[PDB]
RNA sequence: ACCUCGGAGCAGAACCCAACCUCCGAGCAGUACAUGCUAAGACUUCACCAGUCAAAGCGAACCUCAAUUGAUCCA
């Protein structure tokens, strides 16, 4: 039913985490703090892992 | 260490000191064989050397 | 002794009077101390780093006391 | 383990122990916590951060690995910038 | 047969760890309960399994006091507001009486 | 020249991004309209 | 196993008969009004007020003020109603309320007010801060007399001593001028002492200004038995309280074994204790008015330390006691480097016989 | 040797006995805990407000419970200028007496605890509006714990 | 027939306590995207492994739930 998906950072610093999705819906776009320029930016969903 | 050695005359200061003088005076032991790569001079007591 | 110390120049001398009078005895001297490691070697190095950076820097709570400040001013408000 | 060699008649060690285990020369011994790269997902961030701490051992522990791990482990080493110098000893350590 | 499964979960382990009179140091965890048996009162913290420690380092006195709930706890204000007239709640609390003061002006510097 | 490289990267993207805060934003906002709008239905 | 109670239950008084005829508490206010009074109600019980509240002797604190003033209650009632409905018949009033636009003027609320109650708030405020417990160990006494006192600065300004007030030596450098209504042939005597502030002795206090004998509103023409001293509150010693203390005197004193002599720059003659004082002068005057202010160091302080005091300037700091860190085990089981780190004492590498 | 002053002579640790010191200084203690009940007791200075049926009270008390400063439409120096001690202007008028009153004690910041209803309610909006611009902060600076 | 985890009784009141003993469940779901970092002091399923709570601090703001899970190697 739910999917665990990679969210890379749009700062374009590598870093990148992972968390729990609907499989119906579309890709993750969220506002999550990036450690490596210490401020919120973007997230994007561009892998999925595993199914859950 | 090194002031010890010195005022006990096991090391001559008016000569070049060098791993050889500091091992005659048994002030280091060195083992090549434990990859040892010398003398490292570290700052203990630097206020009365 | 900080006001006749020719090796710092007017201005800033007495820039370093008015910033650290904090640290200033009565006989008209500048105290520095340093206590961060067990090297006499590197408390002094640590105390001229601290002479160095002051003089630099004369050459280039507090919302508690701004709020107390501004109250105690409202009471001040009265004229003859 | 081997307590005696069939070609130096000596003790042998466990590299098991080798590679999974760090002993500083006061006699303590340094490991990892087990699953701490393991379902990392599920688990919560005190959680995780209780799994990446280096943690010591049980004294029972302790005299295992050292029965386990030969007398060529226990000696000082003057490492050039050892991160772990500064554990080697106690400080203020009483009975 | 013998239909009935599970039920071989150990014990918790749980209830006082610091009694009345007893010195507590700060963290030091002072009750764990699966249910609020008791209350947290002064200067004792509640862990969000509804474990007590001490906020501060003293000695631990148990207490009954009222109980007044906060106005958004629904549960509570429905069972408070179902009360009958002249009934006052009262509940078990657990309170650390601070030891030390905070600390101590002393002389530094004769300028 | 690889720091730098990567820098300049992580310079550009931050350059680039407040836009990209902003209408991401309204973009939710637009998401949430659509949901009201919805459960209006 | 069971024990009776040693007193009444909390809700015992409550018939279980049938408990859908009794009233009910339908709201949280009601409840928690009842609760605080149960509060407040003492219980046999172990109790967080018995544990932290403060246990005053019960000793009913003795009142060393004047006597109140008399008052006509029904002529009293009479004109407060006829102003009540004088206000509640002019029809503005009215429209002002109801529009949510009327005012209030804050100075003669504020003059009538030291007029009727004033005296007892400022009690209750000087009780809070603990002069009546430092000052005069335990006895009160209702201000009866209002001590207007401020303070000359700039050319235009005035820093007033109300009750409580932070006032810097800045602008406590000279003496403050002071009214208080009075009629001719009364004595008075006025008095300021810094209760915080003795840097030797935690319990004696330091006598600023011991102005006697006063004719009556004119404070010019007093003897001047200590010359005025600034406050000087030491630097990060905190916040000091300095008191005014106004006397009502009947006869003439003579004050002789407290006379300050000319310029008294020594801490040891003016150290102070008006418990003392008012114990040897108890049947001669009556406390009767009391303003009170707060003080930080400042330059003005420094200045005071220095040149005035002939002193090097004492610098106090608040410093924590040593965090727990309980005895060192040899095998920390489950505790990590940090652990180690806890138990260290110099941050720099010690290499021993090396 | 040099003769010490006899005034040099300072205790080594000074004792400021003002119930206000560490207070003002933010290094007191705040009496956490109570979380599960209501009020909050981790302050130095609560406004309580009493709204009777005739009457509005409005009260600044210390944690321990001694009130430090009170101000209510019970007396004659608020009664004489109110139309009814019941109003919005009621609880504005007292609002701007007990702030001009907390200036002058100097109770610079307190810790306001009302309830959904009253917070809510325009009467208290217009006690904390009157009480911003008479100069009081209704919160309280936190602890300086390090 | 059962094998792991949790709740209630047995086991009435600190803890613990068995039976192919009596009942009920779990192998998730929902929210969030600071669900970031770090760090005193503790608890602990009777060992270990594992698990649990958390002051202060940096940085921001101004999680519910009872169990709801799987070590090492290796990929
Ligand atoms: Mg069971
Ligand atoms: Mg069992
Ligand atoms: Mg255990
Ligand atoms: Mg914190």
């Amino acid at each position: 039913k739910n999917i665990l998906v990679r969210m890379v950072s749009e700062a374009g610093t590598g870093f990148c985490f992972n968390t729990k999705r609907n499989r119906l819906r579309e890709k993750l776009t969220l506002l999550h703090y990036d450690p490596v320029v210490k401020q919120r930016v973007l997230f994007v969903e561009k892998k999925k892992i595993r199914s859950l | 260490r090194l002031q010890y050695l010195i005022d006990l005359g096991r090391v001559d200061p008016s000569q070049p000191i060098d791993l050889t003088q500091l091992v005659n005076g048994r002030g280091v032991t060195i083992q090549p064989l434990k990859r040892d790569y010398g003398v490292q001079l570290v700052e203990e007591g630097a206020d009365t050397f | 002794h900080l006001a006749t110390a020719e090796w710092i120049a007017e201005p800033v001398r007495q820039k370093i009077a008015i910033t650290h009078k904090n640290k200033i005895n009565r006989l008209g001297e500048l105290i520095l101390t340093s206590e961060s490691s067990r090297y006499q070697f590197r408390n002094l190095a640590d105390c001229l780093q601290k002479i160095r950076d002051m003089i630099t820097e004369a050459s280039q709570k507090l919302h508690r006391i701004r709020i107390e400040n501004m109250n105690r001013e409202r009471l001040r408000q009265k004229r003859i | 383990l081997t307590y005696f060699s069939a070609r130096k008649g000596k003790r042998k060690t466990v590299k098991a122990v080798i590679d999974r285990f760090l002993r500083l020369h006061c006699g303590l011994w340094v490991r990892r916590k087990a699953g701490y790269k393991k379902k990392l997902w599920k688990k919560t961030p005190a959680r995780k951060k209780r799994l990446r701490e280096f943690v010591f051992c049980n004294k029972t522990q302790s005299k295992l690995l050292d029965k386990m791990t030969t007398s060529f482990w226990k000696r000082r080493n003057w490492y050039v910038d050892d991160p772990y110098q500064k554990y080697h000893d106690r400080t203020n350590l009483k009975v | 047969s013998s239909k009935n499964l599970g039920g071989k979960s150990s014990g918790r382990r749980q209830g006082i760890k610091k009694m009345e009179g007893h010195y507590v140091h700060a963290g030091n965890i002072i009750a764990t309960q699966r249910h609020f048996r008791w209350h947290p009162g002064a200067h004792v913290g509640v862990g969000k399994n509804k474990c007590l420690y001490a906020l501060e380092e003293g000695i631990v006195r148990y207490t009954k006091e009222v109980y007044v709930p906060h106005p958004r706890n629904t549960e509570a204000v429905d069972l408070i507001t179902r009360l009958p007239k002249g009934a006052v709640l009262y509940k078990t609390f657990v309170h650390v009486v601070p030891a030390k003061p905070e600390g101590t002006f002393k002389l530094v510097a004769m300028l | 020249q690889k720091r730098r490289e990567r820098e300049q990267h992580i310079a550009e993207c931050m350059a680039k991004m407040p836009q990209m805060i902003v209408n991401w934003q309204q973009q939710q906002r637009e998401n949430w309209e659509k949901a009201q709008a919805d459960k209006e239905r | 196993r069971r024990t009776p109670p040693l007193g009444p239950m909390p809700n015992s008084d409550i018939d279980l008969s049938n408990l859908e005829r009794l009233e009910k508490y339908r709201s949280f206010d009601r409840y928690r009004r009842r609760a605080e009074q149960e509060a407040q109600a003492p219980h046999w019980w172990r109790t967080y007020r018995e544990y932290f509240g403060e246990k005053t002797d019960p000793k009913e604190k003795i009142d060393i003020g004047l006597p109140p003033p008399k008052v006509s209650r029904t002529q009293q009632l009479l004109e407060r109603k006829q102003a009540i409905q004088e206000l509640r018949a002019n029809v503005e009033e009215e429209r002002a309320a109801r529009l949510r636009t009327a005012s209030v003027p804050l100075d003669a609320v504020r003059a009538e007010w030291e007029r009727t109650c004033g005296p007892y708030h400022k009690q209750r405020l000087a009780e809070y801060y603990g002069l009546y417990r430092d000052l005069f160990h335990g006895a009160t006494f209702v201000p009866r007399v209002p001590l207007h006192v401020a303070y000359a600065v700039g050319e235009d300004d005035l820093m007033p001593v109300y009750c409580g007030n932070e006032v810097t030596p800045t602008e406590a450098a000279q003496a403050p001028e002071v009214t208080y209504e009075a009629e001719e042939g009364s004595l008075w005597t006025l008095l300021l002492t810094s209760l915080d502030g003795h840097l030797l002795e935690p319990d004696a206090e330091y006598l600023h200004w011991l102005l006697t004998n006063i004719p009556g509103n004119r404070v010019a023409e007093g003897q001047v038995t200590c010359p005025y001293l600034p406050p000087f509150p030491a630097r990060g010693s905190g916040i000091h309280r300095l008191a005014f203390l106004l006397f009502k005197q009947d006869q003439p004193i003579d004050f002789s074994e407290d006379a300050r002599p000319s310029p008294c720059y020594q801490l040891a003659q003016r150290t102070f204790r008006t418990f003392d004082f008012y114990k040897k002068h108890q049947e001669t005057m009556t406390p009767a008015g009391l303003s009170f202010f707060q003080c930080r160091w400042d330059d003005s302080v420094t200045y005071i330390f220095h040149q005035l005091l002939d002193m090097r300037e004492p610098v106090f700091e608040f410093v924590r006691p040593p965090p727990y860190h309980p005895k060192q085990k040899r095998f920390p089981h489950r505790q990590p480097l940090r652990y180690l780190d806890r138990y260290r004492d110099s941050h720099e590498p010690t290499y021993g016989i090396y | 040797e040099v003769d010490p002053v006899e005034n040099e002579a300072v205790a080594p640790e000074f004792t400021n006995r003002n119930p206000r010191n560490l207070e003002l200084l933010s290094v007191a203690r705040k009496e956490r805990g109570w979380r599960t009940v209501f009020p909050s007791r981790e302050f130095w200075h609560r406004l309580r407000v009493i709204r009777t049926q005739h009457h509005v009270e409005a009260l600044v008390e210390h944690q321990n419970g001694k009130v430090v400063v009170s101000a209510s439409t019970r007396e004659w120096a608020i009664k004489k200028h109110l139309y009814s001690t019941r109003n919005v202007v009621a609880c504005e008028s007292i609002g701007r007496v007990l702030a001009q009153r907390c200036l002058e004690a100097g109770i610079n910041f307190m810790v306001y605890q009302p309830t959904p209803w009253e917070a809510a309610s325009d009467s208290m909006k217009r006690l904390q509006s009157a009480m911003t611009e008479g100069g009081v902060v209704l919160r309280e600076p936190q602890r300086i714990y390090e």
